[PDB]
């Protein structure tokens, strides 16, 4: 009831610190593989094995060591974070040629930032803007936008509520995040969201609308000597209720 | 060994035919894949094919010229929902070692029936008059540019679809922190209105 499982789903770490990134394989699957996803190349793979007892080397071994001791767990290690490390990781796992198929089942990725310092880490600020009235009385439509601002690294995600219960219908967010300043290279990061409803539906005063971003970042008790809150994982959200207007 | 797709981003017109294709540069290659990733999501595979001609599925067609050594995916009558990126890959083992392509995100662009382009100001519901403007209901051939201020903010235009009313609208955001900053100002760069 699990397939391929990945953890953890996002993480920071400094340059220098190691790294294990579990896999986890119901199906009993033989063959399984590690792959690195850069936002130039598609995918590469790094490590795969393909039983229990054995690995063997992928066209990017380096800097990574794997492991295979169970039939279940194929877990990924990088020994010493280097900045190039940063990356989305994908485990898959295949029958493995006693189960006949081809097809490669993909987990659903684990998010990498490394940094050269952890002071760099920023929850972000979440605001909800509610729907202007010029576009409620031309279109009988009325879209919010949520911003969350200011967040290092880019590991959030967003999600739109209305009376409790998570929408998709009517949403867009941006696939990609705004680096604040793009020259800077820890640089902070602005998304953006809308949801459009009808305006009746937002005139409707019990209506409940709740822009929410969970943001990843420090955890099992990273050290934090600064004057701001450790910028813990967490979740930040900003909500408005419906206007007669 | 090279896998070698098409560079993308491609856009392409609600209805037509969006396509990709692959070469590869091992005449021996035994199997052939398309794999379709949304954004923030993993590979998921769409299309097998193994043998020389044409394959089907629903708006898919996968077409293998081992010949020429190259795969394509046709996507027919594109949809919105189509936006995303398309890995070829490519069997290179006697067990079934797999090599990717780079990828080529699709954009499929909504057909928008009534175009009502307009700019709104946004009102922040609690925190003391902050300011979005909202560029909204243009057409897919309009271009939105960044205003190139250093804290002027604008975002790729983005597709929402409410599916109770089956209507679309193209949107894109702009903001900044009360720098000699309104509405009328945010957009104009993108290139010739109406």
């Amino acid at each position: 009831n699990a397939g391929v499982t990945q953890t953890p789903k996002f993480q920071v770490l400094k340059t220098g610190q190691s790294m294990t990134l579990q896999c986890a394989q119901d199906m009993n699957h033989e063959y399984m593989s590690w792959y690195r996803q850069d936002p130039g190349m598609g995918l590469r793979l790094i490590h795969y094995s393909v039983g229990a007892g054995i690995t063997d080397q992928g066209e990017v071994p380096n800097g990574y060591n794997v492991s295979r001791s169970t039939t279940e767990d194929f877990p990924l290690r990088l020994l010493s974070a280097a900045p190039s490390q940063t990356s989305v990781y994908f485990c898959a796992s295949r029958p493995g040629l006693a189960g006949g198929r081809p097809e490669q089942y993909f987990g659903p990725g684990t998010r990498l930032t490394v940094t050269e310092d952890l002071k760099n880490v920023f929850p972000p600020e979440v605001a909800v803007f509610e729907p202007s009235e010029a576009e409620i009385s031309h279109t009988q439509k009325a879209t919010l936008v949520c911003l969350a601002t200011g967040f290092y690294p880019d590991h959030v995600e967003l999600s739109w509520w209305v009376n409790g219960k998570e929408v998709h219908s009517g949403v867009c967010t941006d696939p990609q995040p705004l680096k604040e300043q793009p020259a800077l290279n820890d640089s902070r990061y602005a998304l953006s969201s809308r949801l459009r409803v009808s305006a009746t539906f937002w005139q409707d005063p019990r209506n409940h609308f709740r822009c929410q971003v969970q943001f990843y970042g420090l955890s099992e008790n990273d050290e934090w000597t600064q004057d701001r809150a450790k910028p813990v994982t967490q979740i930040v959200s900003a909500e408005a209720w419906g206007r007669a207007d | 060994k090279e896998v070698e797709q098409n560079s993308g981003p491609l856009s392409v017109p609600e209805g037509a035919i969006a396509s990709l294709n692959c070469t590869y540069s091992d005449r021996g290659s035994q199997s052939f894949f398309w794999y379709r990733q949304y954004s923030g999501k993993s590979p998921e595979l769409i299309m097998s094919i193994y043998s020389n001609g044409d394959k089907e599925d629903g708006r898919f067609t996968a077409q293998l010229n081992k010949a020429s050594q190259y795969v394509s995916l046709l996507i027919r009558d594109s949809q919105p929902s189509d936006s995303a990126t398309y890995l070829c890959a490519v069997t290179t083992d006697s067990w079934g070692k797999l090599q990717f392509g780079a990828g080529t995100q699709v954009v499929v662009t909504p057909d928008i029936q009534n175009p009502d382009p307009a700019v709104y100001q946004l009102r922040d519901s609690k925190s003391s008059d902050k300011s979005v403007c909202l560029f909204t209901d243009f057409d897919s051939q309009t271009n939105v540019s960044q205003s190139k201020d250093s804290d002027v903010y604008i975002t790729d235009k983005c597709v929402l679809d409410m599916r109770s009313m089956d209507f679309k609208s193209n949107s894109a955001v702009a903001w900044s922190n009360k720098s000699d900053f309104a509405c009328a100002n945010a957009f104009n760069n993108s290139i010739i209105p109406e």
